[PDB]
């Protein structure tokens, strides 16, 4: 099964550098041209760069030319995007994709260009009270993204993680809520797992009744 | 430049058509991508007419004149998404995308919002802070207004509300935060989050422990 | 060196591959450095041909119909230049009787 | 001058005219006898044009409407059809025109195959 | 610039090969022309491998890389001629020829020359001139030496002799003219035209009467 | 039948001008490209010019660019070659030919460029001597080529051999034409050679009788 998985996203200062990588599996990597496509939040798709299967041939968008360098390591099935002299306009989700038809895409990885340092969030339990709602508040972080799972991902039914609010402070806050049977409040343990990779913040918060 | 309509609407079970226009597009090959909210784009049509394995047969494509067209027959609610056309320009050595088209499926039932309001946790209060969290989900259409009250007095200070966002089940979600001091929270007998949707109002109320 | 060549490409869907008694598959060949960037190479499905009854018949053979075509290829990274190139392509298949 | 050239993007390209011939099967259409042995046999017809590259093009014309069976007789339950392909050609520009060459496409018949009405 | 060998020899019934090489010859068709003495060239192979109607099957053409080759299987004596390759270059807008190749078929029978000698006519003598005409025909190979003799003494002055010219029957013809004054012609007993061919001599004599 | 007939060739001074014509018949003239190819005596083929069937496209060898002009008149089925500023190295037989393959050729026409003046030939009879006898005609001292010889206005062809001309050191040509006929007809059959030298407008009929 053909897959593309990206790594290397995160927070970077304007003028700074950052390298993205795209790991390919389930097909013969060296037989295909590969590309990078980006998408700013709420915007459309914008082609960034393409590298041929034939060595020496690379292609770039004008807005990126001279700053980004695309490359590949066929022995490791990996595509790279070296991003130098980064600007605020470069802030986007970056996708890798295979062939000129873009017939398979990576999961995407967010690149945020900002002069502000990262801030890890505070995590608070949202206590419950025949259905009950309980949750976790993820308060004041920067930048995006934050992921929340429940019971290490074993609990997915009735789970709703809301898009973050952006406050005037420039920090983000979101909440994740799970709806469970009221009777399970005394028979089941509920733990939210919060990840904010830019700040290396990892919290397992037990959410108890009352 | 590839030009697409910003949006098209289609009745359930009917045929949706999305166009994509540019210079010499008929001389090139058009590709179509489907992107649902929060997801990566998916190829649904390539080389004008070809359909990747796994893609439903109700998806078809054509490239007549300076216009490529994505056609969806028997359109279902699950087909709601953004659709992008793309094409490789050999002489420019570039891939060009259209601006995208949001597909809306009509006839979706009105749905009142599910509202959940949380008080400040004991943990946050110990840190000398307080946040009221009002979670709003599963409403359709995707427009809502929220008003807060301290006891029964309207309050706007400290209120921050998100835009509506499209859920995976085609309904919509939003959230509202009231930031306050632990003293303010203690100075009132309760707070309320009132959510108005299509003229109807749903409210929840929480009180200090 | 090179020469200025004007583009006049812009000027003033067959199912034969399936209906043929010597049917063929179409293999997509993509090359970003080549114009046309995509070529579909014909590959005969059978050694024999399909008879009137719809069955494989080995008294005849499916063979490729080939021709030499003109192609543009992107030169080394001075860039923005191309080179004329001739390649052999299979456009389809036909059913022939053995040399006997 | 071909006014259509105005609507071409880009207008002109730089190309090395030193042709790189990767085909070792010279005269691929006329070197085999498939045109004679086919159940949908054809004749090649010659076209010569000094203002075109390639200057000489041979095109296929099916001999029959139907296809030839094992008995050597024409069967009209199937069709001899020409296989068409769009190819690149160069053409010489008129003297009063800016450059000397232009690139465009034509449709040629390469050979014939036998097709059944419905599979 | 197409390059051909100046000369090719072949035995009767054997295969003759005449090559033609030049830059960029592989991207365009080559033609072949046969030219016999006193005749316009004749197309024998065109578009690399094709035979015009009326050309014997023993003539074949081929091409490899930047080299075209004319092949004659079972070469006949009637195939003796000059052979030129030719091609049209679209980019230069020119037709180019090779230098040509003379094909010789070996083992043809030796033929002694037939000699006819004419004395000066009465009319020319009346015009105070004298010309002896020595006609030499149907000899093979195409080389002779002719010596004029006043009585028995060799005369070199006033002698004009043609080079042998190949005929349709692959044999050769030549002629020699001796210019004299009417006095010299009448002052001798006779004049002779002595033709030597492959070590054998055919000699004719004429006298004033 | 398919045919190309050249004309217009002849003697011309260096720097002079000349117009060649090629009349086509037996095919649809306007459907083909046409060419001029020349050949110097004893030398190889040299392409001179080509005109396309399509209006506006002509082609020239570098050595004649700016001096020669090819054109066609489809209404007259005729190809032309206007030759200006002639040089001595333009001296050759000029052939008309059809298509880029040059699949049909005319018989050619001789163009001679030289400062030498034209010279009519003297014609002398070559009387029979004493099965069959040999008689002929001597056409002496002419310039330039060609010269045509027939016998009995073309009625006699059997046994007729016209030898290639000699080029004397004087720069003048001479040739002879000999006929081999049975001697028993020498007293009953009359033999006349017909010599024609166009460049000097020299037309001579000479009777050949025994002395
Ligand atoms: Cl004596």
């Amino acid at each position: 099964q053909v897959q593309l998985l990206e790594s290397g996203g995160g927070l970077v200062q304007p003028g700074g550098s950052l390298r993205l990588s795209c790991a390919a599996s389930g097909f013969t990597f060296s037989s295909y041209a590969m590309s990078w496509v980006r998408q700013a939040p709420g915007k459309g798709l914008e082609w960034v760069s393409t590298i041929s299967l034939t060595s020496g041939f690379t292609y770039y968008a004008d807005s990126v030319k001279g700053r980004f360098t695309i490359s590949r390591d066929n022995s490791k099935n990996t595509l790279y995007l070296q991003m130098n002299s980064l600007r605020a306009e470069d802030t986007a989700v970056y996708y890798c994709a295979r062939q000129l038809t873009l017939d398979v895409w990576g999961q995407g990885t967010l690149v945020t260009v900002s002069s502000a340092s990262t801030k890890g969030p505070s995590v608070f339990p949202l206590a419950p009270s025949g259905t009950a709602a309980l949750g976790c508040l993820v308060k004041d972080y920067f930048p995006e993204p934050v992921t929340v799972s429940w019971n290490s991902g074993a609990l997915t039914s009735g789970v709703h993680t809301f898009p973050a609010v952006l406050q005037s402070s420039g920090l983000y806050s979101l909440s994740s809520v799970v709806t469970v049977p009221s009777s399970s409040l005394g028979t089941q343990t509920y733990i939210c797992n919060v990840n904010h990779k830019p700040s290396n913040t990892k919290v397992d918060k037990k959410v108890e009744p009352k | 430049v590839l030009t697409q309509p910003p949006s098209v609407s289609v009745a359930p079970g009917q045929t949706a058509r999305i166009s994509c226009s540019g210079d010499n597009l008929g001389d090139k090959y058009a590709n179509w991508y489907q992107q649902k909210p929060g997801q990566a784009p998916v190829l649904v049509i390539y080389d004008d007419i070809d359909r990747p394995s796994g893609i439903p047969e109700r998806f078809s494509g054509s490239n007549s004149g300076n216009t490529a067209t994505l056609t969806i027959s028997g359109t279902q609610a699950e087909d709601e998404a953004d659709y992008y056309c793309g094409s490789y320009d050999f002489f420019l050595g570039m891939i060009v995308f259209g601006g995208g088209t949001k597909l809306t499926v009509l006839g979706q039932p009105k749905a009142a919002p599910s509202v959940t309001l949380f008080p400040p946790s004991s943990e946050e209060l110990q840190a000398n802070k307080a946040t009221l969290v009002c979670l709003i989900s599963d409403f359709y259409p995707g427009a809502v207004t929220v008003a807060w009250k301290a006891d029964s007095s309207p309050v706007k200070a400290g209120v921050e509300t998100t835009t509506p966002s499209k859920q995976s089940n085609n309904k919509y979600a939003a959230s509202s935060y009231l930031s306050l001091t632990p003293e303010q929270w203690k100075s009132h007998r309760s707070y309320s989050c009132q959510v108005t949707h299509e003229g109807s109002t749903v409210e929840k109320t929480v009180a200090p422990t | 060196r090179t020469v200025m060549v004007n583009l006049n490409i812009h000027n003033r869907s067959s199912d034969y591959y399936n209906r043929s008694t010597s049917p063929w598959n179409l293999h997509r060949n993509e090359d970003p450095e080549r114009y046309p960037s995509v070529i579909w190479e014909a590959q005969c499905r059978h050694l024999g041909c399909i008879n009137a009854d719809g069955n494989v018949d080995y008294h005849m053979n499916s063979v490729p119909i080939q021709q030499e075509i003109l192609v543009l290829r992107r030169e080394p990274p001075c860039p923005n230049s191309f080179r004329l190139e001739k390649i052999l392509v299979s456009v389809g298949c036909t059913c022939v009787t053995p040399i006997v």
